[PDB]
């Protein structure tokens, strides 16, 4: 039944700063999603020049 | 006075779709108003539509007209659908000004 | 100021209003009728229900649009509850609404248009609404159960049939409306509401004239059996004899041998003790099964018996089962405590039923239709306590001999046919 | 008819089913990527091309 | 009598606390008929992984019997006094109540106590019952809804408490020890975690005086009379996808982390998931409904069905939506949800929220609707807010809420964030979670 | 056979008894014709009283004769034919099985005169019940039966059907001068005995169309 | 499908716009300008090629 159904460990894969379980992960996000973007936001301006 | 009528009439009979056997309304190009109406025509109207249309349609590929005592007469024209557009479009203004509100 | 009377007017014209002010924030009023698929004839069967649909469809006061529009605007709501002999319409909203709720209310009720084109694009939503409903088998067979009971009227399904979805008309819908709901056998009930305030929406604005329109035809008893073999673990089965009707001492009768028998569950998923029926069936099948005794009550007439349900398998001696303990209540095996215990359950689920808007209002509205009054809770309670023993006896022994008619559905291979009970 | 552009429009449809939307294999490597580089060489080489004869 | 003046008139809810630290609330009102009940803060999100399944496992045995009186007894005395025993357990609260006569308030009350203190816990029952959940897990397997839920949870919260069901797990269920579910209770069912609450006609000095004398045990030790936080759960933007071509519709559950019961802008989602509010294919409005997904839904027949929700907790909760619809127009339902998510963190309309508004006063007006329905209320808000709430001070935020604040509390909450998504089904047509996650920002 | 047929011997799975039930389904669909048929447990195959039956059953009416003809020789279909003035038809129905059989009629009238046609059919029972059977009759009905049956075999189809038929349910075959010298040997008390059976004997019902005038078992 | 007129994936192409293609009953010959437009610009293009060469 799904009662016996549960996510994997994703640690192996995990950002560092969502590996702990008791830890709100909001606090993290505008950083962990400022990086990607910065990534992004830069790409396009090396793209743009 | 009747001057209405003089124009009109002589207009209708100028415009000349009643030589193809046409209505009036048979002619209205049909905008999202028209078909809106047309799918509430009862059954026997919508088949009547259809057949002078197709006949309509034939006739302008033989590039022939009807017999003139065929001819729809404009006090016999049959205003079949403004009935109905006239419903559908005060229902569309009744929503669009709703919709502001 | 929680100690407001339940007025209830009634003009000349037949029309009964009864108000209640609970000074609840929300107020509910609804329009009680006299119809239903009992006043429907072969000819325009299912109109009823395509008629309980077409609550949306636009009226000479407000379109579609508006009906839905309006009424959402200010959090109300609109709907319809309807049985094989009575149909309301109620409309919810905050107090401070009930002006601008209550004009659809009237419309939908007094003013329908069923333009042919709305009601050819309705139409197709029988099969849908039919569809959802059919998945308690429990409808099924209760549907089947009022074919095998009766001839005609209320054996009318409350679902449109199949062969008729499409077919109704516009022309059926208002020849319904206009010979039924008729202000001599209509109701406008309300809640949260000032009396003087609903008296006069009436007045001034319900028109369609008295009349009681065309009559029903009277109930007349078969006694059939219908069974619908379609495989199904479960196996529903009811079997009834014709009880009592609406109004009658005979009524609580059967209700205190009902709760004396078992009607319904108290306990979460706890078993019923206090229930003669449950216990017996439970004491012949080791399996799962549910039993329970069944009641309706019809203004020319009633139903009463049992409804089971169990495993296919062990659905023989769970019907059996569920019969001896008919007859042993109708051989005196009837205790005079039992006869106490059951008319608290009765006392209480009937106290309980009026603590939502939707039950109170319910209450109101349905003596207020078939009788213009208002029987103090007290009289009701008064009215059920006062039904000696004897009577209980009696009404388990006016099914044991009178002529019964059943109806069943699921894998029938192990169920029992009327005659063999 | 349908609720967004992307697949009603006759023109987006085809940008949709071929570039957007377009069922492709989970597992398709670097192999798979000269058809594209292909591609951009045609619009690569025809840009500089025309540049080129215009003198 | 305007709609204030009714609110203002109100009965107000009374709440008294013993010395053993148990809290007893009621809503007086002149029914002759009542409900009472004690709602404890308890349930799967306080279980571990080794007695998951625990609390629900007890309100099996909640109802056969106590020490006081065995199974025939207990349930013999209830039901032939017309009285109604239920009760639930959820991930974090639990509840068990009583429907009857005002005029036994008093032997219920202490029926409760007798429940809650004194299960039989009978050895065979036990074993008994662990049959029966194990056959409520394969019926409850069938229902889409639940399963879906939960895995929402599963993987909205992997790795945490709120992962877990509230039913528990087969290993759980078939081995829980009597053991066990004592310690569960004795661990649990504690004065300080519960609230005595009531409504109907009852005297809040006859019910609080009732409870002095059943609701007694007071603790010693300072361990024994403190409310334990629970640890933080940790919310993930996830997916898990349970894919069954042979079943005939798809559910599918997108949701954000929420801000948890305290949190004023709960007021807010509230009135947000109004606006788009919910559907089913018998929602006579049709094409006509004033919420635009439903609106789409009916022209497109993009589902069967749809709701929004704001699911709250202690310190988070989800806030998202769940649609039924078929193999082949998920992803335009899909498409036109999200879209519908972008427009209030983006263009909500004053004349929306108004609606909006109306709409949720008369939901929470209907929440009241009955003795059982208005206990939960007490319960629930003393338990979460530790206070009873009236329907005047909601009014009071509610009406606060304009077009501008929907749009920053949305999109504070919804606005490019990581989604949790659970899809059960036929859910090939179903896009990616790097699309679906495309679809949180512009719209 | 003996060189191919493998599948082996043995009775297999012996069939449960047919128990008689007597029920009533009634099918409202709507159709502007009435199909009805009302019966009563008949004979089994090879049972003595079935011949009996079979000449009732040729008495009554057992379809059609003549093209667009009326049928005169019909007990049954002119009996109907007074009762009402539009379209319909009425048959003697007959089956036999190894372990019983049905007889009855089966009708086939517009909604609105259903009521009448399948009382009218009932009455042309009741009425050869009590010897209203002439001995011309039992001697007309013999004949159509035997014709019947020996036209039956003209095809390949049917001549093949008799044969394995009987092969199978007894391992023989009667000369058809045996079948015909069983048939006529059937007396007209017989006959009058058959259709009593009938009238007492508790009946089964079957009906489909627009039902509102079409009348319950116990109403006839 | 049974006719590669309709299945084939090029064919399909021709086969819906140059041969099953719906046209009214009653355009004229005003409506033969789209085609004869068509057949200037493939014609235009073969001339242009060919002076191109030189
Ligand atoms: C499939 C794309 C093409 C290929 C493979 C290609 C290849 C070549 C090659 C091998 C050369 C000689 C380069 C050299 O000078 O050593 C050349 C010359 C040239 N191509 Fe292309 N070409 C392509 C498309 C075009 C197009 C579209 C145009 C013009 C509209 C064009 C215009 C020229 C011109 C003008 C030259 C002469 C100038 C030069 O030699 O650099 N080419 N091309
Ligand atoms: C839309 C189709 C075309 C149009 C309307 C068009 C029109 C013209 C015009 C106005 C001229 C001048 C004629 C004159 O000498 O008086 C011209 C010249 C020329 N066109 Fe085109 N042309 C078309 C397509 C092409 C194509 C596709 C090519 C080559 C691949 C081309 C190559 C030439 C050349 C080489 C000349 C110069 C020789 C000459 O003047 O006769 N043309 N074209
Ligand atoms: C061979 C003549 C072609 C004339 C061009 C008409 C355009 O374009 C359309 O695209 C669809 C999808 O690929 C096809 O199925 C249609 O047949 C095609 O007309």
């Amino acid at each position: 039944v799904h009662n016996d159904v549960t996510v994997p460990d994703f640690s192996a894969y995990r950002r560092e700063d969502v590996m702990d379980a008791t830890t709100s992960s909001q606090t993290s996000s505008e950083d962990r999603k400022g990086f990607s973007y910065l990534v992004t936001a830069t790409a396009c301006v090396a793209t743009a020049y | 006075g009747r001057l209405m009528d003089r124009i009109r009439k002589w207009y209708y009979n100028a415009a000349g779709f009643n030589k193809y056997g046409l209505m009036r309304d048979d002619t209205l190009y049909e905008d999202d108003d028209v078909k809106e109406a047309l799918k509430r025509l009862p059954e026997d109207l919508y088949n009547e539509r259809m057949f002078r249309i197709k006949r309509a349609l034939d006739l302008s590929l033989k590039h022939r007209i009807l017999p003139k005592e065929q001819w729809v007469k404009y006090e016999e024209d049959k205003p079949y659908l403004e009935p109905y557009l006239k419903e559908v479009i005060r229902e569309r203004l009744e929503r669009e000004a709703w919709n502001k509100k | 100021p929680g100690a407001e009377d339940l007025e209830i007017t009634k003009l000349p014209n037949g029309l009964i209003i009864a108000s209640l002010e609970n000074f609840s924030p929300a107020s509910r009023i609804g329009v009680f009728i006299k119809a239903g698929s009992r006043y429907e004839t072969t000819a325009n069967l299912g109109t009823a229900h395509l008629l309980r649909l077409a609550s949306p469809l636009t009226t000479k006061g407000a379109s579609s649009f508006r009906i839905t529009r309006g009424i959402e605007a200010v959090g109300g709501s609109l709907s319809v509850y309807s049985t094989r002999e009575k149909m309301t319409y109620c409309v919810e909203c905050l107090r401070d609404h009930v002006d601008t709720v209550m004009e659809y209310l009237l419309n939908v009720t007094t003013a329908p248009e069923f333009r042919p084109w709305e009601v050819t694009d309705l139409q197709p939503q029988l099969k849908v609404d039919k569809a959802v409903a059919f998945q308690s088998p429990q409808v099924g067979v209760l549907e089947n159960l009022h074919a095998a009971a009766y001839k005609t009227a209320l054996a009318n399904p409350l679902y449109c049939p199949d062969y008729r979805i499409g077919k109704i008309t516009s022309e059926q819908l208002h020849h319904f409306v206009q010979n039924n709901f008729t202000s001599a056998r209509m109701a406008l009930v309300g809640i949260g509401v000032k009396h003087s305030d609903l008296k006069q929406v009436a007045e001034q604005f319900l028109n369609i004239r008295s009349g009681a329109g065309t009559s029903s035809a009277k109930a007349t008893y078969w006694g059939g059996e219908i069974r619908e073999q379609n495989g199904h673990s479960l196996v529903h089965a009811a079997v009834v004899t014709e009880g009592a009707a609406v109004g009658s001492a005979e009524a609580n009768a059967f209700s205190v041998l009902q709760h004396v028998l078992g009607a319904g569950p108290l306990i979460k998923r706890g078993s019923s003790v206090t229930s003669k029926l449950y216990q017996g069936v439970a004491k012949a099948t080791t399996q799962p099964f549910d039993a329970s005794a069944f009641n309706v009550n019809y203004s020319d007439s009633g139903l009463f018996g049992f409804y089971t349900i169990s495993q296919a398998a062990h659905a023989g001696e769970v019907i059996r089962a569920a019969m001896n303990q008919l007859k042993a209540a109708a051989q005196g095996g009837v205790t005079e405590e039992d006869v106490t215990k059951a008319k608290n359950q009765l006392k209480a689920t009937y106290l309980m039923s009026v603590e939502t808007a939707q039950g109170l209002l319910n209450e109101i509205g349905s003596e207020a239709l078939l009788s213009g009054t208002h029987t103090a809770p007290s009289v009701v309670a008064q009215k059920i306590d006062s039904v000696t023993s004897a009577d209980v006896v009696n009404a388990a022994k006016k099914f044991v001999s009178g002529k019964k008619s059943m109806a069943a559905s699921g894998d029938l291979g192990s169920t029992p046919f009327l005659d063999e009970l | 008819m349908a609720p967004n552009i992307r697949k009603s429009h006759p023109l987006l449809k085809m940008i949709n089913n071929s570039l957007i939307d377009l069922p492709a294999p989970s597992n398709i490597s670097a192999w798979w990527n000269f058809g594209s580089l292909l591609a951009v060489c045609l619009m690569t080489q025809i840009l500089t091309g025309l540049l080129l004869a215009m003198h | 009598a305007t709609y204030a003046q009714t609110l203002q008139n109100i009965p107000e809810t009374n709440v008294t606390t013993l010395d053993n630290g148990l809290r007893v609330a009621s809503e007086e009102s002149s029914q002759p008929t009542c409900t009472v009940g004690v709602w404890i803060g308890a349930g799967s999100r306080y279980e571990n992984e080794k007695n998951n399944g625990a609390g629900y496992f007890v309100e099996h045995l909640a109802f056969k019997g106590t020490k006081k009186r065995p199974c025939a007894a207990f349930e013999k005395e209830v039901e032939s006094m017309g009285a109604h025993f239920n009760g639930y357990t959820s991930r974090e609260q639990t509840a068990f109540y009583i429907k009857a006569l005002s005029k036994d308030m008093p032997k219920v009350v202490e029926l409760l106590a007798d429940v809650v203190q004194n299960c039989a816990l009978e050895e065979s029952q036990i074993e008994k019952e662990r049959g029966v959940i194990l056959q409520e897990l394969k019926e409850m397997d069938n229902d889409m809804t639940n399963v879906t839920f939960d895995y929402l949870h599963a993987t909205a919260f992997q790795g945490t408490a709120l992962a877990r069901t509230v039913e528990g797990t087969t290993e759980n269920i078939k081995h829980l020890t009597r053991a066990d579910l004592a310690s569960y209770i004795d661990t649990h069912f504690k004065a300080p975690r519960m609230v005595l609450a009531a409504a109907g006609g009852i005297s809040h000095k006859e019910l609080v005086d009732a409870a002095r004398q059943h609701f007694s045990g007071v603790s010693f030790t300072y361990k024994e009379d403190a409310v334990p936080i629970l640890p933080r759960c940790r919310f993930t933007g996830s997916e898990i996808r349970a894919r069954d071509d042979a079943l005939p519709v798809a559910h599918v559950a997108l949701a954000v982390e929420g801000p948890g019961w305290a949190d004023p802008d709960n007021v807010v989602l509230h009135v947000a998931n109004a606006i788009i509010g919910r559907y089913d294919r018998t929602f006579g409005g049709g094409k006509h409904l004033s919420s635009r997904l439903a609106a789409l839904a009916v022209e497109h027949k993009l589902c069967h069905s749809f709701q929004t929700f704001n699911t709250s907790y202690s310190d988070t909760g989800l806030f998202g939506f769940h649609f039924v619809a078929d193999p082949l127009s998920i992803d335009d339902m899909m498409f036109c949800a999200q879209g519908e998510w972008m427009r209030l963190c983006t263009s909500t309309t004053e004349s929306e929220v108004k609606r909006a508004k109306n709409h949720l006063r008369s939901a929470m007006v209907a929440q009241l609707d009955g003795t059982t329905p208005v206990c939960e209320t007490i319960g629930s808000h003393l338990l979460n807010y530790g206070r009873r709430i009236s329907l005047e001070e909601w009014d009071s935020r509610i009406s606060a809420v304009d077009a501008r604040m929907v749009r920053d509390v949305c999109s504070k909450y919804i606005y490019d964030k990581c989604p949790a998504l659970a899809a059960v089904g036929p859910i090939e047509q179903l896009l990616d979670y790097n699309r679906i996650r495309s679809g949180m920002y512009w719209i």
